[PDB]
C-alpha cells in the first residue's frame, strides 16, 4: 500500500518538474523578438 | 495535562458515554475498512460495549452528588437509572434488529451508528441541566428519529410518514425553542435552572405563556393527547426495531426531561399545570382506550395502546408526594420489558410469515408454541394479570393516587383498564382459542420451526430472557422497590 | 430603537412562519417557513442578549447553535424531500393520503 | 441625534423589507421567487444583526444562510422542477380562514404578553469586541454541546449519504419464510 | 499630518454643526477608491492582452492610441452602447438583476484591503469574514442567471460552474484560519503589523509555506483562471445568452475579483507596506522622524509602491501561469482540490497549533 | 422559461457550426447523464455535387474543381 | 442601550454607492440604445438549427451531494473560527478537545470519501 503512495509522490514531483520546465520554456519564449509584420506599413514582396 | 484544571472540570461522571462514543468510532471504522462481510462480530462487540458501559455505573452509584462542567451536568441515581434504562432498551433493540436489518436489505453498521448516536443522546439527555444542552440533546434525538424513519429505501409508507413526522416535529421544536427563548428572556440572563428559578417568583403572564410553549414541545416527546397526531401514522410505516426503540427510549427521555426541567424550573406554579396534567391524562386514557377498540391492524393497535398506557404515568406526575414519582420509575421499568417482549414477538411473527394482520393470527397453537406462549405471557402482563408485574405496578400507582387525594383519576384509570382488557385479550383470543379448519391462508405451510440460520439464537434467547424476567418480576420484586425508592427522595 | 418593536417584529415573523407552515401550497415552502420560524427566535435571542444581557453574552452562542441546528435540519429535510421525487411522481402534499386509519 | 435618527430610519426600512418579503414568500405562486425573497429576508436580517451589536454572529449568518443553505435550497428547487396542474380541492377557504384566525390569535396573545410583561433595561455600555468572550465561552461554560453538535452533524451527514445513494447494484437475499421479500423493501406487505 | 482633521478644523472655522460636515467627507474617498479600481481594471486588461501577446511572440492591440492603452477604455465605452437583447422567456427583471446580484458583493468587498496605517477604509474586527461571506454570494446570482437564461446547455454549465465555485470555499477559509491563529486576530492591520515589525524574517510566507500554495490554488480556482468555465459541454458554460452590457459587467466583475485576490494574497502572506530594512533604523540614521512629514510622505509613497509592485507581480504570475499549465477537466480539478487542499490544510492547521503551543516566542503572543 | 427536469434520457443536439476547427456536422447525442449512449451524425451542408461537374468537362477544365475536392493537400487528386 | 463599536457608516455608505451605480449604468445603456428594445422575432440560442430534442434534464445527485458536504463542512468551519481566535491565553485542554473535534470530522470526511458520496464519473 505504501508503494502506491511513493508512486503518487513520484508522479506529483514529476508533474511539478514538468510545470517548472513549462515555466522555464515560457520565460525562454519572451527573449525572442516578434516575427510579425505590420500592415499597411511592412508589405510583403510578391514573388 | 494539569491536575487543577482536571479537578475543576470533573470529567469523571462521563465515562460510559465516552465508552459508547469510542465503540461508535470503532464500529464506523470496521464498517469503513472491512465492509459487509464483517456483520457477525460488530453487533456482538456493540453489545459488549453496552454491557461495559452499563457495568461501570456501579462505582458511580456510591458517589456524592456533584456538578460537572461548571454547573452543566448533574449526576444522581435518577440519571444513572435512566441511562441504564436507555441502555437496556438499546441492547434489546440490537437483539431484535440483528436479523431484521439484514432481512430488510440495508447494511447493519450504518443503522447501528445512528442507534448508538441516539443512545448517546439519550444518555446525555438523562441529565441535561443546562438549557442550550437540553436543546442540543433534544434536537439530536429528533434528528436521530428523523433519520431512522426513512430506512426502507423507497418503500412508500415510511417516506410518507417521515415527512409528516418531520413537519410535526419541526413545528413542536419551533414552539419549544420559542418557549425556551422566552424563558431565557424572563430571567436576568442566567441559563442554569437553579439560577433561573430563584428570580421567577413574581407570577407574570409571560411565565405562563413560556410554560405552555415549553410544555407543548415536552408533551410532543411524551406524546400525550394534544400532540398524539403523529404516532398512528408513524408507528405503522416505520420499521419495527426503530419504532421499538422509539416507543420506550424517547418516551423515557421525554419523561426524564419533563421531571428534571419542571422540578428545577417551576417550584412555584405547580397548581397551574397540575390541573392541565389532570385534563391531559383524563383525555388521553379515554381517547386511547376508546379508539384502540376499533382498529384492525396489530401495529396500529399497539400504537394506540402506547397512547392509552402513557396516560397512566401522568397520574404519578399529577401528585406532589414522594411516592408518586416512584410509581412512574417502577412502571417505566416494567413497561420496558413488556414493550420489548411485545415487540420481539411481533418481529418474529412478521419475519417468519410476512404481514401481521389480526385475523391472520389464527393457528399458532400447533405451529410454534413458544412464540404464542411468549406473546400470551407478555400481553397478559400488559393487561394486568396479578401473577405478572404490570398488575404490581398498577396497584402501587392506584395506591399512590388514592393516598395523595386523586380519586377520580384512579377511578377513570380503572374504568379505562376494564375497557382496554377487551382489546388486550383479543390477540390471545385469536391465538389460543381458534380451532382447526378456521385459520386463514399462509399459516398451514410453516417451514422453519427450527432456527439455525444467521443468528436467530440471540433473537430467541432475548425473548426467553424477557419472558423469564417478566415472569420473575411479578412475584419477586423486593430489591426493585428499594432500588426505586432510593432514587426518588433526592427530588424536592 | 426599543426592544418592544423587535419583539413585535419577531412575533409577526413567527405568525408568518406559522401560516407558511400550515398552507404553503408546496413542501419546500414548509421548510422555508421553518427557517423563518427559527429566525424569529434568533431575532428574539439576539435582542435579549443585546438589551437584557451585559458583559457575559450567551444568547449569541445560543443563536449560533440554533443556526447550525437549523442548517442540519434543512439538510435532513432536503434528504427526506429528495427521496419523494424518486419514489412518487408528484410533489403535492395533499396527494399523500395512503396511510389512513 | 443624527446617528440615532439614521439608525431608526434604517431599522424601520429593514423591518418594512422584512414584512413585505415575508409576505412575498408565502403569497407568491412561484417557488424561485419565494427562494429569492427568502434570500432577501436573509440579507435584511443580516443587516438588522449588523445594526444592533452582532458582527461575528451576523457574519456566520451571511456565510451559512447565503452561501450554503440558500444554495442547497436553490439546488433542491432546480432539481425538482416539473409542470403540473394544481387541482381544486373541495375545501380550502375554511382551512385558510382557520389558519388566519389561529395566526391572529397567536399574534394578539404574543402582543398582550409583550405589552403586559415588563423588562429590566441595562444602563451599561457593551463591549467593543464580540468574538473574544464567545471564544472564551466555548470551553468554560458550554463545553459538551460543542462536541454534541459535531456528533449530530456526523449523524446527519451519515443519514443523508444513506438516503442520497443511487443503489445501482441488485442482489437477491436468500429465502427466509414463504413470501419472498423484494430487495431494499419491507416484509410487511399490504392487502 | 492629518487631512481629515484639517478639513474638520477648516469646516469648524467656516461654521457648521459638526454632523453634516462630517457626513459628506466619506463619499470623496469612497468614489476615489472606485475610480482607481476601474483604473486598475483598465490597467489589468491591457496588461493581460499584451502579456498574452508577448508569450505567444506577437504584439497586442495597436493603432488605437499611443500603444493601444485606450483599447480597454474603448471596449468599456463600446460595450455599453450595444443593443440589449433578450431571449424568448419570462422574468426580464430577474435576468437583468442576476448579474447585478453577481456584481454587488465583489465590488462591495473593497472596504477590507489596506494601503498603509491610515490609507484604508474599514478595519473593525473581522475583514476576512467580510471577504469570505461576501464572495460566497455569487453562486446565487449565477444560478439565478442560469434559471433566467432559458436554455438546456447554459443552465447545466451554470450548475457546473456553481458546483466548481462552492467547493473551493472551505480550504480558502482554512488557509485564512491558519494565519489568523498565528496572528491572534481577524483584522488585516494586526496581520500586516506582525509582519512589518521585523523585515524579511517576520514574513508569513516562510512560516506557512503550504498554506500559501493552498490559498493560491484556491484563488486560481475561484477566480476562474485555470478552470475554463466561460467547449463547455456544448459551446460555453454561462455564456451565449447575454448582450454586450451584461458581458461587460461579467468581464469587469471577473477582473475586479482577480485584482482583489491578487491584492489579498500578497496582503495576507507577503505583505504590502513593508521594507526589507526596518524603518526605525532609517529614521534614526536620517534625523528626527516623529512630526516631520517630508520623509513620512515619501515613506507612504514607498509603501504604496511596494503594494503596487506586489500586486503587479502576482497579476503577472497568475496570467503567466494561465497559459503555462495545461487545461485540466473540472472533475479532476474538484478531485485534486477535495483530495489535496483539505487534508494538508487540516494537518497544516494542526502543526500550526502545535508550533504555537510548543514555543510561543517567535509566534503571536 | 419551461425547464421540466424528468427521468427521461436527454438528447443533446450538437449544431453544425463547430467553431473551433471543424466544418459542418449535425451531431445528435442521446445520453442519460455523464456518459454517451447513442450518436447520430447528419451531413449535407457541404455537398456541392462534384460528380455532376465532370459530366461535361475536359481534363484542362477540371483541375481547380479536383483541387477543391479536398482542401488539405489537393495535389493527390490532381 | 448605546451603539458603540469601531464603525459601520463606511459599510452602509459603500453599499449605497455600489448599489446606485449598476442601475445607473443600465439606465444609461437604455437611454443610449440605437433605436429601442422589443425585438420582433424572439428566438432562443441554438447553434445551427431548430430545437428538435427536448427541454428536460436528467435527474442527477452530484450537485446536491456536493452542496451537502459543503454545508456540513461550512458549519464545521464556523465552529472552528472562535477556537482559533481565542487561542492566545486559553491553554491545552481546548486544543485537545478541538483535536477530538477535528478527528471526528476527519472520520466524517473519510466516510464521505470511501463510499459514493461524491463521484462525477
Ligand atoms: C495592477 C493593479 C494596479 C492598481 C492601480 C494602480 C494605479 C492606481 C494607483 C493609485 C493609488 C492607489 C490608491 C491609493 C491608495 C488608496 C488611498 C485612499 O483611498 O486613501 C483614503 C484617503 C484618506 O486616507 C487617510 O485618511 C485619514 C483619515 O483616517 C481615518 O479614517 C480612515 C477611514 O477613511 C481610517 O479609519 C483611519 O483609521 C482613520 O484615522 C486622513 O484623512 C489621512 O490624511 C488620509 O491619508 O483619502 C484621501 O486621500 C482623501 C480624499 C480626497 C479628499 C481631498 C482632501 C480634502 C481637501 C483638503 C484640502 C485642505 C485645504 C485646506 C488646506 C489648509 C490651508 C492652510
Ligand atoms: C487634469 C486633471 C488633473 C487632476 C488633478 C488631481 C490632482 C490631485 C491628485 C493628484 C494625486 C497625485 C499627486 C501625488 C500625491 C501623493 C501625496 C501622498 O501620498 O501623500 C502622503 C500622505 C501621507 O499621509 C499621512 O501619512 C502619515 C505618515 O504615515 C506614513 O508613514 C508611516 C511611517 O511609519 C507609516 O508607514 C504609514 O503607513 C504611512 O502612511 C500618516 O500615515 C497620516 O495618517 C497620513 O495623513 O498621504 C495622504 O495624506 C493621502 C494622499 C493620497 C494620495 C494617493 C495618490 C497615490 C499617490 C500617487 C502615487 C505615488 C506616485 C508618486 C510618484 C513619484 C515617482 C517618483
Ligand atoms: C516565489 C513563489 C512561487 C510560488 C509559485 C507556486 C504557484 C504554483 C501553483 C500551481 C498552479 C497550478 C496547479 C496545477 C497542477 C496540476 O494541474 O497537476 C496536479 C497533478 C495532478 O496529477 P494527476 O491528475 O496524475 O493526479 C490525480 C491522479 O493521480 C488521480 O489518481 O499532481 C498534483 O496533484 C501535484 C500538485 C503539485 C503541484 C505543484 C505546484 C507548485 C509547483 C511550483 C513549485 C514552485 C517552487 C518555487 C520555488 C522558488
Ligand atoms: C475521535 C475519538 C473521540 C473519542 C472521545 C475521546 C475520549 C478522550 C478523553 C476521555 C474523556 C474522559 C476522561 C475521563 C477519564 C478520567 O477519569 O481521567 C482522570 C481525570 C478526571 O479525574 P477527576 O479529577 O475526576 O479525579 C477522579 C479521582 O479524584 C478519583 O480517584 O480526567 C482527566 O484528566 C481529564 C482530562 C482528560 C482530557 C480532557 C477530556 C475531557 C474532554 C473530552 C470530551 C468530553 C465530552 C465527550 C463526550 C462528548
Ligand atoms: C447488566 C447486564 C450486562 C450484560 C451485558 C453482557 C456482557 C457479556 C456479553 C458477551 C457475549 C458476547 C460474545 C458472545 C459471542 C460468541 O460467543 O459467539 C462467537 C461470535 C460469533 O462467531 P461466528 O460463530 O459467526 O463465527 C464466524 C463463523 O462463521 C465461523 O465459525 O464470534 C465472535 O467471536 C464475535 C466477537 C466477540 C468479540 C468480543 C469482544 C472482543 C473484546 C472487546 C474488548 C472491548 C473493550 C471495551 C470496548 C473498548
Ligand atoms: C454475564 C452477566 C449477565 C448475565 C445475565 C443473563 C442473561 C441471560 C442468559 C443468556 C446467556 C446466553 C444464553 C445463550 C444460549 C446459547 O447460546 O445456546 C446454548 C444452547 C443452544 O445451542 P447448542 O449449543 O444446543 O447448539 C449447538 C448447535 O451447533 C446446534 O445447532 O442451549 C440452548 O438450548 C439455550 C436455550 C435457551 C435457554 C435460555 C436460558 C437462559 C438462562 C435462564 C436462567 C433461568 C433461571 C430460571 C429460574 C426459575
Ligand atoms: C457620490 C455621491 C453618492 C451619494 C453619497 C452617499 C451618501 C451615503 C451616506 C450618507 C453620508 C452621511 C451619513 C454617514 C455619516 C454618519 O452619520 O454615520 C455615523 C454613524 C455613527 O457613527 P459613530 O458612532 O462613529 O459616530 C458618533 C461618534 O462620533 C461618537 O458616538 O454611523 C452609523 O450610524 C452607522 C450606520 C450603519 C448602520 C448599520 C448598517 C446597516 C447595513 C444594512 C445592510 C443591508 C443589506 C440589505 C440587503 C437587502
Ligand atoms: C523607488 C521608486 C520607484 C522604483 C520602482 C522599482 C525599482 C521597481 C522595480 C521592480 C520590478 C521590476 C518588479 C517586477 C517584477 C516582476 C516579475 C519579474 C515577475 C515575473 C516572474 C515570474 C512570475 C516567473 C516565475 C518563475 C517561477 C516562480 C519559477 C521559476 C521560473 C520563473 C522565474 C519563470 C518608482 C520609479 C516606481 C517611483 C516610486 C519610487
Ligand atoms: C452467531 C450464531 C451463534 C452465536 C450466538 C450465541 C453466542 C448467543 C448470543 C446471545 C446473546 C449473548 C444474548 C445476550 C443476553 C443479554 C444480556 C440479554 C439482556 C436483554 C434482555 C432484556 C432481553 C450461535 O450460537 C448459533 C447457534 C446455532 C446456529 C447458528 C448460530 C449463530 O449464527
Amino acid at each position: 500500500f505504501l508503494n502506491q503512495i511513493t508512486n503518487y509522490a513520484k508522479e506529483a514531483v514529476q508533474s511539478a518538474k514538468y510545470i517548472g520546465q513549462g515555466l522555464s520554456v515560457t520565460f525562454d519564449h519572451m527573449r525572442r523578438r516578434p516575427i510579425t509584420v505590420q500592415y499597411p506599413y511592412e508589405k510583403l514582396i510578391p514573388s | 495535562d494539569l491536575v487543577t484544571l482536571a479537578g475543576q472540570l470533573n470529567a469523571g461522571t462521563i465515562l460510559p458515554e465516552t465508552i459508547l462514543i469510542v465503540t461508535l468510532l470503532v464500529v464506523l471504522l470496521a464498517d469503513l475498512i472491512q465492509g459487509r462481510q464483517a456483520d457477525r462480530w460488530t453487533p456482538y462487540f456493540a453489545i459488549v460495549g453496552l454491557g461495559g458501559a452499563i457495568a461501570t455505573m456501579i462505582p458511580l452509584w456510591t458517589q456524592p452528588a456533584t456538578i460537572s462542567f461548571f454547573g452543566s451536568f448533574i449526576s444522581d441515581h435518577l440519571s444513572l437509572f435512566f441511562r441504564g434504562l436507555i441502555a437496556l432498551s438499546a441492547l434489546g433493540t440490537i437483539l431484535m434488529s440483528i436479523r431484521y436489518v439484514e432481512q430488510t436489505g440495508s447494511s447493519l453498521g450504518e443503522f447501528m451508528t445512528i442507534l448508538l448516536t441516539a443512545t448517546v443522546g439519550g444518555m446525555f439527555i438523562a441529565g441535561a441541566q443546562e438549557l442550550v444542552f437540553i436543546f442540543v440533546a433534544l434536537e439530536t434525538l429528533s434528528i436521530a428519529s428523523y433519520l431512522l424513519t426513512g430506512y426502507t429505501k423507497r418503500d412508500s409508507r415510511s417516506n410518507e410518514a417521515a415527512l409528516k413526522y418531520l413537519l410535526i416535529g419541526a413545528a413542536s421544536s419551533a414552539i419549544f425553542l420559542y418557549g425556551s427563548s422566552l424563558l431565557y428572556g424572563l430571567s436576568g440572563g442566567h441559563t442554569q435552572l437553579p439560577a433561573i428559578a430563584q428570580a421567577l417568583s413574581s407570577e407574570s403572564l409571560g411565565l405562563v405563556v413560556a410554560l405552555v410553549f415549553v410544555i407543548a414541545g415536552i408533551s410532543f416527546k411524551i406524546s400525550a393527547v394534544p400532540f398524539h397526531q403523529w404516532t398512528p401514522d408513524v408507528y405503522e410505516g416505520a420499521p419495527t426495531p426503530v419504532v421499538a426503540f422509539l416507543s420506550v427510549g424517547s418516551k423515557a427521555a421525554g419523561f426524564a426531561l419533563a421531571i428534571r426541567f419542571l422540578t428545577l424550573a417551576f417550584p412555584s406554579v405547580t397548581d397551574q399545570w397540575q390541573l392541565i396534567f389532570t385534563v391531559l391524562a383524563i383525555l388521553s386514557m379515554i381517547l386511547g382506550n376508546v379508539v384502540a377498540l376499533a382498529q384492525t391492524s396489530m401495529k396500529r393497535m399497539l400504537a394506540y395502546s402506547s397512547i392509552g398506557q402513557a396516560g397512566f404515568v401522568m397520574i404519578g406526575f399529577v401528585v406532589g408526594t414522594e411516592a408518586g414519582y416512584a410509581s412512574m420509575l417502577f412502571y417505566l421499568l416494567v413497561y420496558l420489558f413488556m414493550n420489548l417482549g411485545a415487540f420481539t414477538c411481533v418481529i418474529l411473527f412478521s419475519l417468519r410469515t410476512g404481514t401481521d394482520q389480526i385475523s391472520e393470527y389464527a393457528g399458532l397453537y400447533q405451529k410454534d408454541p413458544l412464540l404464542t406462549l411468549g406473546l400470551s405471557l407478555c400481553l397478559l402482563s400488559l393487561g394486568g394479570i396479578p401473577p405478572l408485574a404490570g398488575f404490581f405496578g398498577k396497584i402501587y400507582l392506584f395506591w399512590a393516587g388514592w393516598q395523595a387525594g386523586a380519586y377520580g383519576l384512579v377511578l377513570l384509570g380503572l374504568l379505562t383498564s376494564v375497557i382496554s382488557i377487551y382489546y388486550y385479550i383479543r390477540v390471545v383470543k385469536m391465538m389460543v382459542v381458534k380451532e382447526p379448519q378456521e385459520m386463514s391462508e399462509a399459516v398451514r405451510n410453516y417451514p422453519e420451526v427450527s432456527w439455525s440460520s444467521f443468528g436467530l439464537r440471540p433473537l430467541q434467547v432475548g425473548l426467553v430472557m424477557t419472558v423469564i424476567a417478566t415472569s420473575l418480576a411479578g412475584i419477586l420484586a423486593n430489591p426493585l422497590f428499594n432500588l426505586v425508592n432510593t432514587a426518588v427522595w433526592d427530588v424536592p | 430603537m426599543q426592544l418592544t418593536y423587535v419583539l413585535i417584529l419577531a412575533a409577526l415573523l413567527f405568525c408568518i412562519g406559522i401560516y407558511g407552515l400550515v398552507t404553503s401550497r408546496n413542501a419546500v415552502r414548509v421548510l422555508m417557513s421553518i427557517e423563518l420560524l427559527l429566525n424569529a427566535v434568533n431575532l428574539n435571542l439576539i435582542g435579549f442578549a443585546n438589551y437584557l444581557d451585559g458583559q457575559q453574552i450567551k444568547g449569541q452562542v445560543f443563536a449560533v447553535f440554533v443556526i447550525t441546528v437549523a442548517a442540519a435540519e434543512a439538510a435532513v429535510g432536503l434528504a427526506i424531500i429528495l427521496a419523494i421525487y424518486r419514489n412518487r411522481d408528484t410533489v403535492d402534499m395533499e396527494k399523500f393520503n395512503l396511510l389512513k386509519w | 441625534d443624527l446617528a440615532t435618527l439614521t439608525q431608526t430610519i434604517t431599522f424601520f426600512a429593514l423591518a418594512a423589507a422584512v414584512i413585505i418579503a415575508a409576505l412575498g414568500v408565502v403569497l407568491l405562486d412561484n417557488v424561485v421567487y419565494s427562494a429569492f425573497l427568502l434570500g432577501g429576508v436573509f440579507l435584511s436580517i443580516a443587516g438588522l444583526y449588523i445594526l444592533m451589536n452582532a458582527d461575528f454572529v451576523s457574519a456566520a449568518q451571511i456565510l451559512i444562510y447565503v452561501g450554503a443553505v440558500n444554495v442547497l435550497i436553490l439546488f433542491a428547487i432546480m432539481l425538482v422542477n416539473k409542470r403540473e396542474t394544481y387541482t381544486p380541492v373541495p375545501g380550502r377557504w375554511l382551512r385558510q380562514g382557520g389558519a388566519a384566525v389561529v395566526s391572529l390569535g397567536v399574534f394578539a396573545l404574543l402582543t398582550k404578553m409583550i405589552l403586559q410583561t415588563p423588562w429590566q433595561l441595562s444602563s451599561v455600555p457593551p463591549t467593543p469586541d464580540s468574538i473574544t468572550t464567545i471564544g472564551q465561552h466555548f470551553f468554560s461554560d458550554f463545553l459538551l454541546p460543542f462536541e454534541l453538535a459535531s456528533v449530530l452533524l456526523l449523524m446527519a451527514l451519515i443519514g443523508a449519504v444513506v438516503l442520497a445513494r443511487r443503489e445501482l447494484v441488485l442482489e437477491p437475499e436468500p429465502i427466509l419464510g414463504e413470501e419472498v421479500v423484494p430487495p431494499l423493501e419491507l416484509p410487511e406487505r399490504p392487502r | 499630518i492629518d487631512l481629515q482633521g484639517q478639513f474638520i478644523s477648516a469646516l469648524q472655522s467656516l461654521g457648521l454643526s459638526h454632523d453634516l460636515a462630517k457626513l459628506l467627507w466619506l463619499p470623496l474617498p469612497m468614489l476615489m477608491m472606485l475610480i482607481v479600481a476601474t483604473v486598475g481594471v483598465l490597467v489589468a486588461v491591457w496588461l493581460e492582452r499584451k502579456i498574452s501577446a508577448a508569450v505567444q511572440q506577437r504584439i497586442g492591440p495597436e493603432y488605437i492610441g499611443p500603444l493601444g492603452i485606450l483599447a480597454p477604455l474603448a471596449d468599456g465605452l463600446k460595450l455599453i452602447f450595444k443593443e440589449d437583447v433578450l431571449p424568448a422567456n419570462s422574468d426580464r427583471w430577474l435576468f437583468t438583476l442576476g448579474p447585478a446580484v453577481v456584481v454587488i458583493p465583489v465590488f462591495l468587498s473593497y472596504i477590507i484591503v489596506p494601503f498603509g496605517q491610515n490609507l484604508l477604509i474599514s478595519n473593525l474586527a473581522m475583514g476576512v469574514f467580510l471577504w469570505i461571506a461576501l464572495s460566497s454570494i455569487a453562486p446565487i446570482g449565477l444560478l439565478m442567471a442560469g434559471y433566467a437564461s432559458n436554455n438546456k446547455y447554459s443552465l447545466l454549465g451554470g450548475l457546473r460552474a456553481a458546483a466548481q465555485s462552492i467547493s473551493y470555499e472551505i480550504p480558502l477559509a482554512l488557509a485564512v484560519l491558519a494565519v489568523a491563529m498565528m496572528s491572534n486576530g481577524l483584522g488585516t492591520v494586526e496581520i500586516v503589523e506582525q509582519q512589518s515589525q521585523y523585515g524579511i524574517l517576520s514574513w508569513n510566507v516562510w512560516r506557512q509555506p503550504i498554506g500559501f500554495l493552498v490559498f493560491w490554488i484556491a484563488a486560481l480556482a475561484e477566480c476562474e483562471r485555470l478552470p475554463f468555465d466561460l467547449e463547455e459541454e456544448l459551446v460555453a458554460g454561462y455564456q451565449t445568452e447575454y448582450a454586450g452590457m451584461k458581458f461587460a459587467l461579467f468581464y469587469l466583475g471577473a477582473y475586479v475579483n482577480l485584482v482583489l485576490s491578487a491584492l489579498l494574497v500578497s496582503v495576507l502572506y507577503f505583505g504590502g507596506w513593508s521594507f526589507p530594512i526596518p524603518l526605525e533604523t532609517i529614521a534614526n540614521l536620517l534625523g528626527v522622524s516623529e512630526t516631520n512629514p517630508f520623509l513620512q510622505i515619501a515613506f507612504a509613497v514607498l509603501g504604496i509602491t511596494m503594494t503596487l509592485i506586489k500586486a503587479y507581480f502576482f497579476v503577472f504570475l497568475a496570467i503567466l501561469l494561465r497559459w503555462t499549465v495545461p487545461r485540466v477537466r473540472i472533475d479532476q480539478l474538484l478531485d485534486l482540490g477535495w483530495k489535496f487542499l483539505l487534508p494538508v490544510g487540516l494537518v497544516n492547521l494542526l502543526l500550526t497549533a502545535g508550533l504555537k503551543l510548543a514555543f510561543p516566542v517567535a509566534f503571536g503572543g | 422559461p419551461k425547464i421540466e427536469t424528468r427521468t427521461e434520457p436527454m438528447v443533446i443536439n450538437m449544431g453544425p457550426h463547430h467553431p473551433s476547427m471543424h466544418g459542418v456536422l449535425r451531431l445528435m447525442v442521446t445520453l442519460d447523464g455523464e456518459d454517451v449512449i447513442d450518436c447520430e451524425p447528419v451531413i449535407g451542408y457541404l455537398h456541392r455535387g462534384m460528380e455532376k461537374i465532370a459530366e461535361n468537362r475536359t481534363n484542362i477544365m477540371f483541375i481547380p474543381y479536383v483541387s477543391r475536392w479536398d482542401y488539405a493537400a489537393g495535389m493527390f487528386n490532381e | 442601550t448605546v451603539f458603540v463599536l469601531s464603525g459601520y457608516e463606511y459599510f452602509l455608505g459603500f453599499l449605497i454607492i455600489c448599489s446606485l451605480v449598476p442601475v445607473l449604468a443600465l439606465a444609461a445603456s437604455a437611454l443610449l440604445r440605437p433605436k429601442s428594445g422589443r425585438m420582433i422575432r424572439l428566438t432562443t440560442y441554438e447553434s445551427g438549427m431548430e430545437p428538435i430534442g427536448g427541454a428536460w434534464i436528467q435527474f442527477n445527485v452530484r450537485y446536491y451531494m456536493f452542496a451537502l458536504v459543503f454545508v456540513i463542512f461550512d458549519v464545521e468551519t464556523v465552529f472552528l473560527y472562535p477556537w482559533a481566535v481565542a487561542f492566545h491565553q486559553l491553554g491545552l485542554l481546548a486544543f485537545i478537545e478541538a483535536l477530538i473535534f477535528i478527528a471526528i470530522l476527519v472520520v466524517a470526511l473519510v466516510y464521505a470519501w470511501r463510499k459514493r458520496a461524491l463521484e462525477w464519473s
